């Protein structure tokens, strides 16, 4: 359920897992980064 | 003269020879950079290339020295006229 | 005749210049054209490099006398694809509004690649042309402009007197001569920056006198030393065998389809060079 | 004094060939992380050029010296005048 407002509480289904110009200096692999940042956004989005 | 002119041939092919060596690893060492960099940022490219082409102007610079004083030991010979 | 008197005939310009007794007459021998000083002339270098400038320039001219503004000729389409590319080349380095950089930059592209083009036509063509309209057996005649060092450094020393130009017309006399000893190292202190003006001015010295001898000795080498590998690979058909007139084809057409590469590429290079270093004069980039 | 004369030829081109090769192969590597940096940060690039330049001194003051001596031997030359 999503909270319009108040009075209002909205049952909702909602897609998880199918998700300026300078680089980072990524110290350790920036794929290995990415395997473990996206774990913790989906976890993230559940809590939320 | 025979080993004055015959040391000066010598003299002549290690000034464009070393020169030779050493522009054919720096630019490629330099240019392996701007491939990459090319690469990291795709936007770039006009700007990484105009920098490349300053830097080519240091590293070719004694270089190019030696093509001269090479290319006027192989036509003239200051040597020479010293008997 | 022998391998050494063809490739000696081979790499003979045909000189025009002050004789013993006179102004007026073609040298007939190296040590002839020798003994005539600075003060002579290439006539196969200026008869080859002019003829084909003025072919480019009236061609280019045939598509921008009668311009349509709408739907092109098959002879403009290309003309404009030449000046477009051109144009963009020049807006992705340059960013202020001198005319002069974009017609010099075409000019420098067209131009070098047409004296360059000459040396895919096969070595002994021309030379012999020239003999039999002439009634020679002993004319010197050279075609690929290129590969004579007075025509590439001709075409340096004049990028230079533009960048020595431009750089005192925008910067001033005293920017000229501030960006030659008081870059890159400045100081605060009076007894510093005495000091610093000899070690400036031999970095910064040095690199500029490189620029017009490395554009023209780049062109010059890659050009003779590629003809030269024609000539002698022409002496493998001298010999008057099967099995070597048979090696020297595939040589000689594995050289042509490599040499078309170089010959587009130098042309690009001197052009790139042309458009950087006039670019670099017109803005203080330390 | 022909093999005093003939020596120096081979003297001045090891000076300079041998200053070629290594401001060649110096600036390729100096110049090649000056183009790493260049892209990652093109906010510093005018500050990374200065420092540059300043590393550049350094890297070819010997090499003058070399170039410096080597057209000192041709135009004159201490060793002749020492037989
Ligand atoms: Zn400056």
């Amino acid at each position: 359920n999503k909270f319009v407002n108040t009075m209002t509480q909205k049952p909702t289904v909602e897609q998880l897992i199918p998700l300026h110009h300078w680089d980072y200096l990524y110290e350790p692999d920036a794929k290995s980064l990415l395997d473990g940042l996206l774990v913790r956004y989906v976890e993230s989005q559940v809590y939320q | 003269m025979e080993t004055v002119v015959g040391l000066t041939a010598i003299a002549v092919a290690l000034l464009i020879g070393l020169g030779a060596l050493g522009t054919a690893i720096g630019f490629g060492l330099l240019g392996g950079k701007f491939l990459e960099g090319a690469a990291r940022q795709p936007e770039m490219v006009p700007m990484l290339q105009v920098k490349m082409f300053i830097v080519a102007g240091l590293l070719d610079a004694v270089t190019m020295i030696g093509v001269g004083i090479a290319l006027f030991f192989t036509f003239a010979n200051p040597f020479v006229g010293q008997i | 005749e022998t391998a050494s008197g063809y490739i000696q005939h081979h790499l003979q310009n045909l000189t025009f210049g002050r004789l013993p007794n006179g102004d007026w007459g073609f040298a007939h021998t190296a040590e002839q054209a020798k003994e005539m000083g600075f003060w002579a002339f290439h006539v196969d270098t200026l008869g080859w490099s002019v003829l084909l400038g003025v072919v480019f320039l009236f061609i280019f001219r045939l598509a921008a006398k009668k311009a349509t503004s709408g739907q092109p000729g098959g002879l403009q389409n290309f003309v404009e694809v030449m000046v477009e590319f051109v144009d963009t080349s020049v807006k992705d380095t340059f960013h202020g509004r001198n005319p002069l950089i974009a017609p010099l930059a075409l000019t420098v592209f067209v131009w070098i690649f047409l004296l360059n083009l000459i040396d895919l036509v096969p070595v002994d063509y021309l030379p012999m042309l020239a003999a039999k309209i002439t009634g020679d057996e002993h004319l010197f005649f050279r075609a690929v402009a290129t590969t004579d060092p007075n025509a590439t450094l001709g075409l340096s020393i004049s990028v230079f007197a533009l960048i020595v130009f431009y750089s005192i017309k925008v910067k001033g006399i005293g920017g000229f001569l501030g960006e030659l000893t008081l870059h890159p190292f400045s100081s605060k202190n009076i007894v510093v920056q005495i000091l610093l003006i000899p070690v400036n001015f031999l970095l910064e010295f040095v690199t500029l006198i490189a620029k017009p001898v490395s554009l023209a000795l780049r062109l010059f080498g890659n050009m003779y030393a590629g003809e030269l590998i024609f000539i002698l690979i022409a002496v493998m058909f001298g010999s008057g065998m099967f099995l070597l007139s048979a090696l020297g084809v595939a040589l000689n057409w594995a050289w042509a389809v490599f040499h078309i590469l170089i010959i587009t590429l130098q042309a690009f290079i001197f052009m790139m060079l042309t458009i950087v270093y006039l670019s670099m004069a017109h803005e203080d980039n330390h």
